[PDB]
RNA sequence: AGGAGGUAAAAAUG
RNA sequence: CGCUUACCACUUUGUGAUUCAUGACUGGGGCGAAGUCGUAACAAGGUAACCGUAGGGGAACCUGCGGUUGGAUCACCUCCU
RNA sequence: CGGCCGCAAGGUUAAAACUCAAAUGAAUUGACGGGGGCCCGCACAAGCGGUGGAGCAUGUGGUUUAAUUCGAUGCAACGCG
RNA sequence: CCCGCAGAAGAAGCACCGGCUAACUCCGUGCCAGCAGCCGCGGUAAUACGGAGGGUGCAAGCGUUAAUCGGAAUUACUGGG
């Protein structure tokens, strides 16, 4: 027990690290989305995945994978982001939401159509 | 391939001004033969390179592009001409080397070893329900 | 200042001959559309470039200086020639400048 | 069965 | 009323502490890539290795000093009782 | 990094960002040792007759050519298909 | 709030289906396009990528993201080494 060592050094309520260094408790953040590129994944896979660096409006210069098909962004193209990582590209811990003021969705993705901010086809 | 130095005569203004340094009274009276260049950007003619010779910073060329080379080593005016004529070639052609490098790099022999590998790890994920 | 020209010589072989590598059964018999060239050595580029490129262990060349370049990653022959020609532009000046 | 003593040469790399 | 002493906020100035961004350039770390050459380390890895300290060196590392086992190896041949 | 100590090399105290989803302990198994034991085989020792040297027949490589068909090409290919 | 008209008329989509964790086949492209919280799926026969059929969960709400707690006896006085 060593209660005398505990009466001096208390039980440390260890604060864990955050997986989202954007801002405190922010659901989303607006990014200046700069320098579009496409790089290769790690040992699990191999592909040509479209990604983009994010100049954040809170000051950060982070990276984010572009999960989608339709390329509706360029040099600037200020978009929004949602948390979460891809687990296959060493370095990215964000996602480019396909439903921002700037970035729209991709057409004809019927199965689970709310994905990629795709507008539901009434046809 | 076919290399013959042009450097247009009647297009280059050569200015002979006095020198600098030590050496007695000889160096300050008849050392005006020393040369200083004058190569304006208006005598370009490649249309794309001369502006790339002006934008990228380097010496011998100011903020306007009137390229000057004040050569102070020789005693004759003759040697000042050719020595200053070589550096103009040695600056411009050296700086116009805008390397058409290339790219890229995409794994082509990684996935001939990486591919069979992970699929063989499927037996590693069989430690469960049957 | 010094007019340097990267002019295409006439002493180079533009012959649509066999490609070199793999590809199943088409690579062993027919093999067309790949510009495998030869830059005849005893010709122009007046001795300054000829033996200058020969005193260097290099790929895609002969032992005599009749440079054999392979142009593979292009679909049309207009671009395959560009793959062959543009390589030689960079290739000879690589062992020159 | 205990016990003492004696005994031997180098040779790299996939 | 007017004048004046003392106290005081603000401002200005001199000289420091501390803290936050940014800084050409430069070093160390990780990752992918795995192009290069090495094949250290692991069977005693073909020189057993690890720790501390010092020097050397293109790289893994090498060598001297001391310590630990988180290291091996114990047959025949000759002879004797 | 700062503090402290030291002549110096450094020592002590002691983080973070970032990055991976593994790192590690125990004992189990095959393999190798110029490791040992025990044991076998023309392995050696004890002898006999051959190859290699000469010519000839045949096969392969290399070379050459309009083609010298192709495959096998350490033991276990080369009088092989 | 009550009485009458009252054509079912005007009133259902969202996620997911390899396992974790309820639910299956086919087609198209071939470690390419892409998916995911974790292990991972995709090398011309994909129950994991895209679509279609069907199914499961929930419901005027359903998923995603972020934050707190429990899970976590991974700060253990209760209650660890």
């Amino acid at each position: 027990a060593t209660v005398n060592q505990l009466v001096r050094k208390p039980r440390a309520r260890k604060v864990a690290k955050s997986n989202v260094p954007a801002l405190e408790a922010c659901p989303q953040k607006r990014g200046v989305c700069t320098r579009v590129y496409t790089t290769t994944p790690k040992k699990p896979n191999s592909a040509l995945r479209k990604v983009c660096r994010v100049r954040l409006t809170n000051g950060f210069e982070v990276t984010s994978y572009i999960g989608g098909e339709g390329h509706n962004l360029q040099e600037h193209s200020v978009i929004l982001i949602r948390g979460g990582r891809v687990k296959d590209l060493p370095g990215v811990r964000y996602h480019t939401v396909r439903g921002a003021l700037d970035c729209s969705g991709v057409k004809d993705r019927k199965q689970a159509r709310s994905k990629y901010g795709v507008k539901r086809p009434k046809a | 391939i076919s290399r013959h130095v042009a450097i247009p005569d009647g297009e280059l203004e050569i200015t002979a001004i006095r020198a600098q340094g030590a050496g007695g009274q000889h160096v300050n009276k008849t050392s005006t033969a020393i040369h200083l260049r004058f190569d304006i950007r208006a005598s370009s003619l490649p249309e794309y390179y001369k502006e790339r010779l002006l934008a990228a910073s380097h010496h011998l060329i100011s903020s306007d592009g009137v390229i000057v080379i004040k050569a102070q080593e020789y005693r004759s005016q003759e040697l000042n001409r050719e020595a200053a004529l070589a550096r103009l070639v040695a600056m411009i052609k050296e700086l116009t080397t805008e390397k058409k490098a290339r790219r890229p790099t995409r794994p082509t022999r990684a996935s001939k070893e990486r591919r069979l590998a992970s699929k063989a790890q499927k037996s590693s994920v069989k430690a469960m329900r049957g």
